[PDB]
RNA sequence: ACAAUCUUCUCACAUGAGGUGUUGAACGAAAAUUUAAAUUUAGUUUGAAAUCGAUUGGUGAAAACGGUUUUACCACUUUGU
RNA sequence: AUUGGAUAUGCCAUAUAAAGCGCUUUCGAAGAGUCGAGUUGCAGCUCUAAAUGGGUGGUCAUCUAA
RNA sequence: UCAGUAACGUGAAGCGGGAAAAGCUCAAAUUUGAAAUCUGGCAACAUUUCUUUUGUUGUCCGAGUUGUAAUUUCAA
């Protein structure tokens, strides 16, 4: 074996067999396969316009202004998902928010520690979802770490109210004992 | 190893937490962009940036690239449909003759000759 | 053993869910009121 | 190396059909049926919708012939559907054959609408289809038409010696034209997957069309072959 | 292809779409510079390019084989039939078993071309298209450079006009006019 | 592919004629019909909510051997051109 | 000949912007194995905080470390 | 200078008098009506203590939402 790979399959295993205090226990009961899929097609409508055809949009703004034309008056309020540590902590002291979404694999765990006990207490339902890359696709990003919606548009609220039903009633209707009991020791 | 006290986030807050107000800022267009879109306007003024038409009919007039400079400043064996010096095939109609499928095969060795064996 | 779900996706039929149920094991009767 | 590079081949022939054999049994997810039932009651009400009431058709003229091609098909379709694709001899998608218009045909032509494409045909696309594509039902056996002896042979009853006379028969379609189809077994134009996008994306088959493509079904046929 | 299928991969369909118009394409100018120095030994070395160029421009689309590159190699055999045709470099033409084969002279250098009949052809399924494909690419260039230097010779253009309609309308080499540039 | 074809008018003439299409469940009125049964059938209610309560007339399309089983909106223009 | 900050003047600028101070029926985030106590030669070892708190000086004054 | 003074042979410091005086920058509050940030590759335009220097603009990756800019540092 490599020099790192013995370290590898270790720190994989001393996860297990040591004991996991109830506040890191449930970053590994997760979300499912299943409504793991809804959650991220809803999403799929509300991701961040792609760094590149922003400008786009931005030099096709920029040159009927040139000219005396405009659409600053007419531009009705842009919706997306929110993402980013910092700003979503903000989004839901001020119950802003009403979806957030942990990844389970956050390297300094302290970073989201705080998330599913924040949004137990102001209200937000919440669920832990696998793969921080796989919200990183999201938002064209490498590595995310939380995401949120705060404001679907009136297409999908009636869908929304649908999907987080769902999510309340797996991951926090369930996992609520596993959330109040140590875990590993395997 | 005791249990999960959660003796403080057992409840749910109603109220929001930061009480500042909420600034004027989020209710009308992002004055970041108003300022970038001046900086684009500004430049098609100074004519440093192609505009939206311009990006599309740029690319029209390349991708055709086809020799536009000049980089210079065995026989037959007497075969055909009606060969009488032997008795391949005699064929009596250009019509009635077949295709001869080997040639694919054929050129292809040929070419894959003059890579591949030696010479 | 018998199973009553519910809140089914209007228009799913007993060939829908025989059909889904079978890959779980035996299905014996099913019964879509209606 | 020809005899291990052919041992080779006889290796690669075995890896082939052992995971085309290996590769069955996919379990279906509960999302899929649901939408069959849904699909198809969409197909039922498009049947009557079209059929009640609904007994006038487009039938875009100046045109003897047409080009009518199953783009895709529909999974559990219903009874009347699949004995119409019998009918109009689209059993398999991808297959190309061109027909007569006509209202029968018309008639025909709106009802696997949903799930075919028509058009016209043009002049010179067909004079290299039939040379590109000619492959008649010799003796029950889709062999191709590589030379004229043996379209005299089959099609000398229907005065027709050389594929530029079968044209000229299929083209200004005359009475032969339906014999010489009946002995035709019908092409398949498999969309090409040529860029590095036409093998990654989901299920895609270089964006299809259904409906009267006229000119674009020349522009179809142009991508065909 | 591994940025595309990055892009492909996270599901953002529009750099999948801004970058397969600038995949990036090598030239075929300098790797004919050398290895053919004279026109007359380039126009001695122009028989097997100019028949793979008959060759592959009468049969159906594969996969291997570029469709558009069909049309590259339905243009560059017309370019040299006009040329030929205009400078009447044909001398003799044998109607053999295979098909038509042409022998020519052009700027000295006797070339012997042969040319199949339009048959229903099929697949051989033991060809590789994939090195055909290489090949034809190399051949595509050999035969652009010398209708680059045949229509310079004979003063057309380098391609010449090709009349889109008479194309459709299976004109030959009436439908690309040589025009004298 | 949990993507999909439910009608953002038509036709005539300028006046017409059309435009077939809607969860479930609970609730409950007083009248008319139609052929005792059915039909229309106020007002309700509610989370696309549900825990036995199925009614049973007619039309035929395929396998099968004239019976037989299979359709999960086959409806009276009545289940495969 | 290189170079300084200026003065006047020419052309550009992009200002849909930025800044000073009133006025507040509103808010006002502040740095830890650090502070601190015990203890060996400001360091070592053991232990380990708080929010009108914490520090240094006479209940007050004065400061706001990590 | 306080001063060989307080304090304990060692030995300050405050005040006062001079010289010189210039202040400030982050972390911690959401840009969320839009990562507004930056390195790098290529190409144009300049520019020089300088053909040797130093930049601007266009463009393509990349860094960055585990936080790069604007804002603020308690005097507020």
């Amino acid at each position: 074996w490599p020099e790192y790979i013995r370290l590898q399959r270790r720190r994989k295993i001393l996860n297990l067999r040591l004991k996991v205090p109830p506040a890191i226990a449930q970053f590994q009961k997760t979300l499912d396969k299943n409504t793991a899929t809804q959650v991220f097609k809803l999403l799929n409508k509300y991701r961040p316009e792609t760094a590149a055809e922003k400008k786009q949009r931005l030099v096709a703004e920029a040159e009927a202004v040139a000219n005396g034309k405009s659409a600053q008056d007419v531009s009705k309020k842009p919706y997306n998902v929110k993402y980013g540590l910092n700003h979503v902590v903000a989004l839901i002291e001020a119950k802003k928010a009403k979806l957030v979404l942990i990844a389970s694999d956050v390297d300094p765990i302290e970073l989201v520690v705080f998330l599913p006990a924040l949004c137990k207490k102001m209200g937000v339902p919440y669920a832990i979802v696998k793969n921080k890359a796989r919200l990183g696709t999201v938002i064209h990003q490498k590595t995310a770490a939380v995401l949120a919606v705060t404001e679907v548009r009136e297409e999908d609220k009636n869908e929304l109210a649908s999907i987080v039903s769902a999510v309340d009633a797996n991951f926090s209707a369930k996992y609520d004992e596993s959330r109040r009991k140590w875990g590993g020791g395997i | 190893y005791p249990d999960y006290d959660d003796f403080f986030t057992n409840t749910v807050r109603e109220t929001p937490l930061s009480s500042a107000p909420e600034p004027k800022r989020r209710f009308a267009p992002s004055k970041h962009e108003q300022k970038r879109i001046l900086q684009l306007a500004y430049a098609i003024r100074k004519g440093r940036i192609l505009t939206s038409e311009q990006r599309a009919e740029r690319e029209r007039e390349s991708q055709s690239n086809y020799a536009d400079h000049d980089l210079w400043a065995p026989p037959s064996h007497e075969e055909s449909y009606n060969p009488p010096e032997e008795y391949p095939k005699k064929y009596k109609s250009l019509r009635v003759v077949p295709a001869y499928s080997n040639l694919i095969k054929e050129k292809f060795e040929r070419c894959l000759d003059l890579y591949l064996a030696p010479r | 053993g018998v199973l009553y779900v519910g809140r089914l996706p209007h228009g799913f039929y007993e060939k829908q869910m025989r059909m889904y149920f079978s890959q779980f094991g035996p299905v014996l009767r099913l019964r879509m009121s209606r | 190396n020809e005899r291990t590079r052919k041992e080779r081949v006889e290796q690669a022939i075995a890896k082939k059909e052992a995971q085309k054999k290996n590769r069955k049994e996919t379990f279906k997810r509960a999302e899929t049926f649901i939408n069959n039932y849904r699909q198809r009651e969409r197909e039922r009400i498009r049947l009557n919708r079209s059929a009640k009431n609904k007994g006038d058709i487009f039938v875009p003229d100046e045109t003897k012939l047409l080009f009518v091609i199953r783009i895709a098909g529909v999974k559990n379709m219903p009874p009347k559907i699949r004995k119409v694709l019998r009918l109009l001899r689209l059993s398999r998608i991808n297959n190309a054959v061109f027909v007569r218009n006509n209202k029968a045909v018309a008639q025909m032509l709106r009802i696997v609408e949903p799930y075919v494409m028509y058009g016209i045909p043009n002049l010179h696309s067909v004079r290299e289809l039939i040379y590109k594509r000619g492959f008649g039902k010799i003796n029950g056996q889709r062999i191709a038409l590589s030379d004229n002896a043996l379209i005299e042979e089959a099609l000398g009853k229907y005065d027709v010696i050389s594929i530029e006379d079968i044209i000229h028969e299929i083209y200004n379609v005359g009475s032969h034209f339906k014999e010489v189809t009946k002995f035709l077994w019908p092409f398949t134009l498999t969309p090409v997957k040529h860029s590095l996008m036409e093998k990654k994306v989901k299920h895609f088959n270089e964006g299809r069309k259904a409906g009267y493509c006229g000119e674009e079904i020349n522009e179809l046929i142009k991508k065909q072959v | 292809a591994r940025k595309l299928s990055k892009a492909l991969g996270k599901g953002e369909l529009e750099t999948a779409k801004r970058l397969e118009a600038r995949k990036p394409t090598y030239s075929l100018d300098h790797i004919i510079k050398e290895r053919y120095p004279t026109f007359h030994d380039a126009l001695k070395d122009i028989d097997d390019a100019l028949s793979m160029l008959f060759l592959f421009s009468t049969m159906p689309v594969t996969d291997k084989i570029g469709a558009a590159t069909v049309a590259n190699c339905e243009r560059l055999c017309a370019e040299f039939q006009h040329y030929v045709i205009r400078s009447n470099s044909l001398r003799k033409a044998f109607l053999s078993i295979k098909g038509i084969y042409y022998q020519a002279e052009i700027f000295g250098e006797q070339i012997t071309w042969i040319v199949p009949y339009k048959f229903a052809q099929s697949v051989p399924t033991d060809v590789d298209f994939r090195i055909m494909h290489t090949f034809l690419e190399f051949y595509q260039a050999l035969m652009g450079f010398v209708n680059f230097k045949l229509y310079n010779t004979l003063g057309l253009r380098y391609p010449p006009k090709i009349d889109v309609a008479k194309s459709e309308s299976a004109a030959g080499l009436a439908a690309y006019e040589l025009e004298e540039s």
